C-alpha cells in the first residue's frame, strides 16, 4: 500500500525510462547521439541522460513527493540503435513545456545540455537535433527581421546578396578599414564586414571604424545608386560596451551590425536582437567557436541545434558554411539546416539528419550566409545549393583580387549575375556550371582576371 | 590592371553588371515567372524618383536606420494575378514604356506565399540619362 | 610587392626561429591533420586564421606591417603514442587583443580555425595569459581571501548543497528545503543550474522566500548563511534585474552559468558584483560539451583561466570521485590555475605554459555532483581547505531530512580538518576517521550507513 | 454611473441614454489634443470633408505592401489613409517596420502631390509602454497622425495617449471598436452618445461616428444629435434627437467625426448633406476595390465629394439633386466613371 | 482562373468553410447569432469571420498579395439553438498569426471589434473563446495566481474574508483607516476600497493610503495574523 | 527518524558541530599552527558582541550586502609573529580566560603570504551562555 520516501540509490529507468509514453504537442524533444561505458544498459544510460537534465539526481531525495514528478520529469521514451555501430544509440528524451523559462534560450541550453555531456556513465553524447514546439516557439522575440523584411528594407529581389570580410583579419587601421570597405562596395558588392574577431584594438579603436566605415559606406551607395552595408561588429566584453557599440551604429544610420552569438553568448546575443528589433538594425551573425562544439560525430552539439538555438534567439543572417570552401559542410545536412533556418515548416528527413518535424510557426526565416575560401569558380555551385534567399561571401576572393576592391567586388557581382540569369534561362547550374562561368571570364576582363588567378584552386581531401 | 570607374557608373540591382537584356533575354525571364507562378508587375519612376536618397530625414530624430526615399515607384496598373500569359506581360512592357517614354521601367514578380517580391530588372532608362556607363567602357 | 594567388600558409606564419615575447599569448593546440598535409603547414593555418591571414594573398597586407601583427606557429612537437597527432604552439602578439574582453580572446583563437577541412581535429590545452593582458581585466569580484573575510568563515572547506528536485519545486517549497538544510549546518544552499524562472515557480517569488530561509537559518544557527540565488537569463536586462534584486534584498551571493549565458554577459555580471558587494557562483553548466574528449575542443584548464578573467569568485572544479568526469592530476593542475598566483609549468598536470596572474585574486574551486559522506576524506585531500563541497542529493537524499543531512555533512568535513590537522594521513587513514564519526553521530552514521556502498568508478 | 447597477436582481434591463457633464467638471479634463479647428489649421485643409481609406486586407499584408498600398491612395487624393483597428504588431507585419515604410510612402505622397498627407498609425497595444513607444517611434518619425482603439485599449490608455499627443503635437484619431457591443441594443447598454462625450473628455481629434448608409447601424436623427455633442461648444436637450441634456462644452475643442464603413461614391452625397464640411469620410473598400487600383480609386473619391461640395456651394439641394450630381460627374471622370459603374447596384436597407 | 473582379460578393464564397478541420494553434470563438430576416445563417456568420479578421465588403485587389487561406477566419460550423426561431451558434476559427503576442487588446479588437454593429444582424453574443496554449504562452497572465498568493500571506484551508468600506464615497482618509482597523482586527483577512473610490475632493488617494498603511499594521500587530486591504 | 532543534542550538563555526575540545586536542592544533609557520593570535567579545546581527544597517541605503556586525572582536594583545614556541600560546590561552571569564575567547591564526586567517576555533565559552547544545541533545 502506496508510494513513500525510501532514502538510497537506485536506478534511473526506474523513473525515467517511459517507451510508453506519447509524446505531447507541446514537449520539447531532443534526440541525443548516446555512447554508453561497457556494461552500462541503454536504457539506464538514456534515463539518467533524461534525469539530470530535468528534475532527477543520483540518489532519491524526500522532496519529490511535494510535487508531482510525473508532471515535470524528462523522459527517455524511444531508443534505436545506430546502424554500423557497436556502442552508440540515439536516445528520445521529452522535457515538458514547464521546464522553461520563456524566450530564455540560455535556460533551454542549460537545462538540456548543462551537465550529462560529462557523465561518467557515458563515453561520448551529441545533441542531433531538438523539436522546438509552437507553444514555446511563440514566447521568443525571435530575429529581428528576417529574411523578407530584409529584402524589403535593403530593397534587393531576385538574387544572392554579396558580402566580403576586409582582411587581413587584424592589423588595419580605422582609416584603412573604410578605404578597402569604399573599394569593395563601389565595385557591386552589397555587403563588407569587419572580421569575426575585429572588435576593439590597439591598432583600431572601434568608434573610429564605425565612422570611417560610415562614411565609406555613404560614397559608395552614392556613387553606385545601390544601397550599401557594412556589419560593423557590436561583438564586445561586457553587455554594457555591447550596447554602445549597437547605438553608435544606430546612431549612424547604418543600416546593419554583426554579434558573435557564441563568443559574446547567448544572454548577450537576445539582448543585441531586442535591441535591433527596436531600432530598425539589420543583425547579421557570426558563428566563431561553432566547430569546437559542432565538428565531431560522435560528441557535442549538432550545427542545426545551434541554428535554431540562433534562430530563437535572433538573428537577420547566420554562417552556414559553404560546402566547397576552406571550412568543412557536408551538402546533404547542410541543406537540411538552411531549410531549418529559412522556412516555416520543415517534416522530419533523416537522410537530411533532420529527426523532427519542425513548426516555427510564424518565426521569420534566417539568411543563410555561405563565407570562407570561395571564389568565382564556386559561383555557379553556391547559387545551386541556397538560391536567391542567401547572402555569399568573399574575403580573400575579393581583397585577392590581382587589381584590388573594386575590381574583385565587379568579378564576382558579374559572376553571380551570370549564374542567376543561367539559372531563369533554365540552364542547370550543377551540369553547366563551368559552362556559365568561362562565357563570363571571356566576356569580362576583371572576371577573366579572377578566374585566372583560382582557376587551379579547391578543397577536396 | 584595369581601374573601375566612379563616374558617373549608377548601377540598378539585379542584372544591371551584365550586357542590357535582348528582347528575347526579357522574355526568357517572363516565362521564368511564369513558369513559377509568380505575380508579374510593372513600376515606374521619373529621372529624379529613380534613385535612392534621403532629404525626407531632415523631418527625423535619430531613427533613420533603413530608411531611404524612392524604393518605391510607381505602380503601371495592377500586378497581372493569375495571368498565365508570357506574351500579355510584353504586350504590358510596351503600352508602358510608351505612355511614359522618359521614365525608368522596371519588371518585378511578386510571390504571394513567403509574401516578397521575387525577382526585379530594369527594362527602360530614359534617353536623356546620362549617369550610366555601357558595359565596355566601366573600367579605364 | 603584391603577388595575387594563393601560397602556403607555412611560408608566412611557420617561424620556429621566435623568441616569445614576455607580453604574447601562447596558445598550446592539440593538433590532428588530414593525412598528407604537413604538421608545419597545418601549425601554419591555424596560426593564420586565428590572427591575420585568409586563404589567397591580399594587398591590403602591405598597408600594415605583417610582421607586428600575425599569430605564429613557433613550435611543434609530436604526441607520443601517436600516429597522426602534434601539440602546435602559436603566439599572439596582445595588440591582436581588445582589453579585458575574453569573448574578443575566444573569438581570435577558437573562432573558425576548428572548421577547417585541412584537419581532422584540433585540441586548445592551454592559454599562456601573460600580466600585461592579465592587468587589463577585473575579474573575480572578490576571490577566495575577501570571499572568506567577508563571510567571516575561516580553516574548513565550505558547504554547499543544490535543492532537489532539480525543476518541480514551488518558491514556498523551495525555501522551505532552504531553511532546513542552511540550518543543519551547510554553509549554503544553491539554485539548480536550470533553475531560472519558470511557470512552476518565478524568480522573484523563489528570491523572496529564499531570502527569508537565509534569515531565519543564520539567526538559529547564528553562523552566516548564503544561498547561491540564480541570475541566469534570456536577456542582459533580466540578468540584471535579477541581480539587483538579490542586492535590494541583502543577501551575499548570486549565481551565473557563465556558458550557457555568455562571457559577454558573465563579465557584465562580475563587474555588478564588484560594484555592490555580491559574491558571484559561477556554475559551468555546458562545459563537458566542450571539454571532454581529448582529440577535439577546449581543455576545462582553458575555460577556468577564461572564467578567472572574466570573473567569478566561484567556479565548479568537479569532484574527481563523483558522479561527472574528472581525472585526478589534470583536476588538481586546474584547481592550482584557479586559485594560485603563480603556476609553474608542469606536463604531467597538463599545465603547458608557466601562468603568472599577477595578483588577480584566486577563484574558489567548488567539488560537486554525486559525493556523499564516505567521500569527504578524499575530497579534503584533494581540495583542502580553499574549496566549497556539495552535497545536493548527499543531503536532501538522508533518511532523516535535510535539517539532519546537513548535520551529517558537516560533521564529516570538521572530523577530516581535525583529523588532517591532528597529522593524521587523509589518504590512508581516511576510511578509519569517517567511521571513527560515525560510531559518535547518530545523523552521520544515518548516512553513511545508506551511501556505503555507492561509488562512481567505470 | 455604470459600476455596478446594471447587474442588479431587482432590474431587468438598463440603459444609459444620456450624461450631462456640468462646465465645472469639463474644465477638469485636458480634452481632446488638437480639436476641429487646430487640426485643420495644421493640415492646411479648408472647406470640405477629409478623406480616408482604411488599408485591406485587414490583416495579412507585409510592411513593405502596407506603405506600398498607402502609398498608391494617398497619391490619388485621399487625405489621410490608416491601419485596420486591429493592426497592431503581428508575425506578419511587426509595428515598427510598418511605421517606417508608411511614413516613406506619407513622404513620397506629398511630395508628389503637394497636398499634405498622413497615415493613422495604430498606437493601440498591450501595455502602456508599448502603446507609448509607437506614439514616441511616430512623433520620431514627423508624421501627423496616430490613432488608438480607445475602448478595447480603455480609457487610462486613452488619456495618457491623448497627454502626449497634446504635449508633442500629434493628431489623434480614434477608433471606437468594441462599441456595438455595449450601444446596440435599445433595452440595455450605454448609448453611443455617452461613449462619444467620454471619448471627447478622455481626448481624441476624430472619432467614428458611424454611416447611417454604410454597412454598420445607425439611424439618421440620433446620429445627427450625437455628432452635434462631438463638434459643438452648446448643445440645446432635443429629445427628437435623443438628447436628454442641455450640454455645455465651455470651450473644450470638438472633435471631428468620421464617417466610415460600406460607403461608396454613391454615397457621396448623402455623407456631404449629413456631416457637411467638418467630418472625415474613409473609403477602404470605396477604394481598393475600384477596378484600376488605388490610385484611381483615390482619385474617383476626391472627385465624388469635390463635385458634390461643388455643388452644395452653388446652391444646389444635395438631399434631392443627390444622383444628379454624380451621374454629371461620372460623364466627365473616367476614374469616377469606372467606381459608379463597380457599385451602382449596392445598398445597405434590411 | 483567380485574378482581381471588382465588386461585392457574398462573404460566404470566401468566409464560411464548413470542412474546416481546427488546428491545435487557432483561436475559437462561439458565437449566438442572430440574423436580420432573411439573411442565411451561412452568409451571416461568414460576415462575422469576415470582418473579424480579413474581410471588407467589397472585394479588394491587395488580397493577391498575400495568402488569405493563411489568413482568414473561417466560419466552420453552425448549431441551431433549440428553442429559437431566428437564433444560432456560429463557430469562427481564427488561425495564431492574427493576433498580437501578449495583448488582450488586439485580440478583443479583431473578436468584437466591429461586427457587434453590422446592419445584416439584430443580436450578437460571444458566449465563449478557446485560447491555444501557443498564445497563452504569449502573455504574462496573473502576477501570483491562487498559490503564490497563498504562499504569500501564509492562509491555508479555507476562504479569505474580505469587506468593502461603506459608504461607498463621502468618508474621510481618517475615517477610512478608522473602519479599516476595526474590521480587519475582527478577524477578516482584507477590507477595500470601494471600485469608485479612487482620489477625489472629500479624500485624497495618498491621504487614504497613508491611514490605511496604518490601520493595516495595527490590525496585523493586535491579531498576529497577515492583513491586507 | 531524530529530530535536529531549532532551540537554542547555536554554532561558532570551525569545529562547532565535534565535541568540545580537550586540552590536549587544542594543543594539538596548536602544533599545527606552529608546524606550519602560521601567525598565532587570541580574539575576545562579551556575550552580546559575539554573534553576527545588523544593527547598523539602519543608517544604510541599499548597501547591506555582505554588511554584519560583529564579525570583528577584541584582539588579546598583539598576534604573535615569528613566535615559534607552541607553550607559550597556550600559556596566552590561559592568561586572556583569566582576564576575562566571561567572554567568548576563540585562537585565531594568520598567515601572511595570502594575507587571510587561515584557521579558527573557540576556545572558551562564557559559564552564563544559555544559548548553546551539548553535543548529545542537539537531536531528539
Ligand atoms: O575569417 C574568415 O575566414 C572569414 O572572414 C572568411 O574569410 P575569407 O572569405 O577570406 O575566407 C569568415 O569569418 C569565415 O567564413 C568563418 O567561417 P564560417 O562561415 O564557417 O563560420
Ligand atoms: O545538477 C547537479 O547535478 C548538481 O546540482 C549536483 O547535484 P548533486 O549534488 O545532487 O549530485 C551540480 O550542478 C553538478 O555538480 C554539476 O556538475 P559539475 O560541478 O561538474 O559542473
Ligand atoms: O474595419 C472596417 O470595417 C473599417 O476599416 C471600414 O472599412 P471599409 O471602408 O472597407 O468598409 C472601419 O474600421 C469601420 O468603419 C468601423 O466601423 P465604425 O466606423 O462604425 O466604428
Ligand atoms: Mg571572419
Ligand atoms: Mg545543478
Ligand atoms: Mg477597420
Ligand atoms: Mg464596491
Amino acid at each position: 500500500a502506496g508510494a513513500g520516501f525510501k532514502a538510497g540509490v537506485k536506478d534511473y529507468r526506474l523513473t525515467y525510462y517511459t517507451p510508453d509514453y506519447v509524446v505531447r504537442d507541446t514537449d520539447i524533444l531532443a534526440a541525443f547521439r548516446m555512447t554508453p561505458q561497457p556494461g552500462v544498459p541503454p536504457e539506464e544510460c538514456g534515463a539518467a541522460v533524461a534525469a539530470e537534465s530535468s528534475t532527477g539526481t543520483w540518489t532519491t531525495v524526500w522532496t519529490d513527493g511535494l510535487t508531482s514528478l510525473d508532471r515535470y520529469k524528462g523522459r527517455c521514451y524511444d531508443i534505436e540503435p545506430v546502424p554500423g555501430e557497436d556502442n552508440q544509440y540515439i536516445a528520445y528524451v521529452a522535457y515538458p513545456i514547464d521546464l522553461f523559462e520563456e524566450g530564455s534560450v540560455t535556460n533551454m541550453f542549460t537545462s538540456i545540455v548543462g551537465n550529462v555531456f560529462g557523465f561518467k556513465a557515458l563515453r561520448a553524447l551529441r545533441l542531433e537535433d531538438l523539436r522546438i514546439p509552437p507553444a514555446y516557439v511563440k514566447t521568443f522575440v525571435g530575429p529581428p527581421h528576417g529574411i523578407q523584411v530584409e529584402r524589403d528594407k535593403l530593397n534587393k529581389y531576385g538574387r544572392g546578396l554579396l558580402g566580403c570580410t576586409i582582411k587581413p583579419k587584424l592589423g588595419l587601421s580605422a582609416k584603412n578599414y573604410g578605404r578597402a570597405v569604399y573599394e569593395c562596395l563601389r565595385g557591386g558588392l552589397d555587403f563588407t564586414k569587419d572580421d569575426e574577431n575585429v572588435n576593439s584594438q590597439p591598432f583600431m579603436r572601434w568608434r573610429d571604424r564605425f565612422l570611417f566605415v560610415a562614411e565609406a559606406i555613404y560614397k559608395a551607395q552614392a556613387e553606385t545608386g545601390e544601397v550599401k552595408g557594412h556589419y560593423l561588429n557590436a561583438t564586445a566584453g561586457t553587455c554594457e560596451e555591447m550596447m554602445k557599440r549597437a547605438v553608435c551604429a544606430k546612431e549612424l544610420g547604418v543600416p546593419i551590425i554583426m554579434h558573435d552569438y557564441l563568443t559574446g553568448g547567448f544572454t548577450a546575443n537576445t539582448s543585441l536582437a531586442i535591441y535591433c528589433r527596436d531600432n530598425g538594425l539589420l543583425l547579421h551573425i557570426h558563428r566563431a567557436m561553432h566547430a569546437v562544439i559542432d565538428r565531431q560525430r560522435n560528441h557535442g552539439i549538432h550545427f542545426r541545434v545551434l541554428a535554431k538555438a540562433l534562430r530563437m534567439s535572433g538573428g537577420d543572417h547566420l554562417h552556414s558554411g559553404t560546402v566547397v570552401g576552406k571550412l568543412e559542410g557536408e551538402r546533404e545536412v547542410t541543406l537540411g539546416f538552411v531549410d531549418l533556418m529559412r522556412d516555416d515548416y520543415v517534416e522530419k528527413d533523416r537522410s537530411r539528419g533532420i529527426y523532427f518535424t519542425q513548426d516555427w510557426c510564424s518565426m521569420p526565416g534566417v539568411m543563410p550566409v555561405a563565407s570562407g575560401g570561395i571564389h568565382v569558380w564556386h559561383m555557379p555551385a553556391l547559387v545551386e545549393i541556397f538560391g536567391d534567399d542567401a547572402c555569399l561571401q568573399f574575403g580573400g576572393g575579393t581583397l585577392g583580387h590581382p587589381w584590388g576592391n573594386a575590381p574583385g567586388a565587379a568579378a564576382n557581382r558579374v559572376a553571380l549575375e551570370a549564374c542567376t540569369q543561367a539559372r531563369n534561362e533554365g540552364r542547370d547550374l550543377a551540369r553547366e556550371g563551368g559552362d556559365v562561368i568561362r562565357s563570363a571570364c571571356k566576356w569580362s576582363p576583371e572576371l577573366a582576371a579572377a578566374c585566372e588567378v583560382w582557376k587551379e584552386i579547391k578543397f577536396e581531401f | 590592371m584595369m581601374v573601375w570607374t566612379p563616374v558617373n557608373n549608377k548601377m540598378f540591382e539585379t542584372f544591371s553588371y551584365l550586357p542590357p537584356l535582348t528582347d528575347e533575354q526579357i522574355a526568357a525571364q517572363v516565362d521564368y515567372i511564369v513558369a513559377n507562378g509568380w505575380i508579374p508587375c510593372l513600376e515606374f519612376a521619373e529621372a529624379d524618383k529613380a534613385y535612392v536618397s534621403n532629404e525626407s530625414a531632415i523631418r527625423f530624430g535619430s531613427v533613420s536606420c533603413l530608411y531611404y526615399d524612392n524604393r518605391y515607384w510607381t505602380m503601371w496598373k495592377l500586378p497581372m494575378f493569375g495571368c498565365r500569359d508570357p506574351m500579355q506581360v510584353l504586350r504590358e512592357i510596351v503600352a508602358c514604356t510608351k505612355a511614359f517614354p522618359d521614365a525608368y521601367v522596371r519588371l518585378v514578380a511578386f510571390d504571394n506565399q513567403k509574401q516578397v517580391q521575387i525577382m526585379g530588372f530594369l527594362v527602360q532608362r530614359p534617353k536623356t540619362a546620362r549617369d550610366f556607363q555601357p558595359a565596355n567602357k566601366r573600367s579605364v
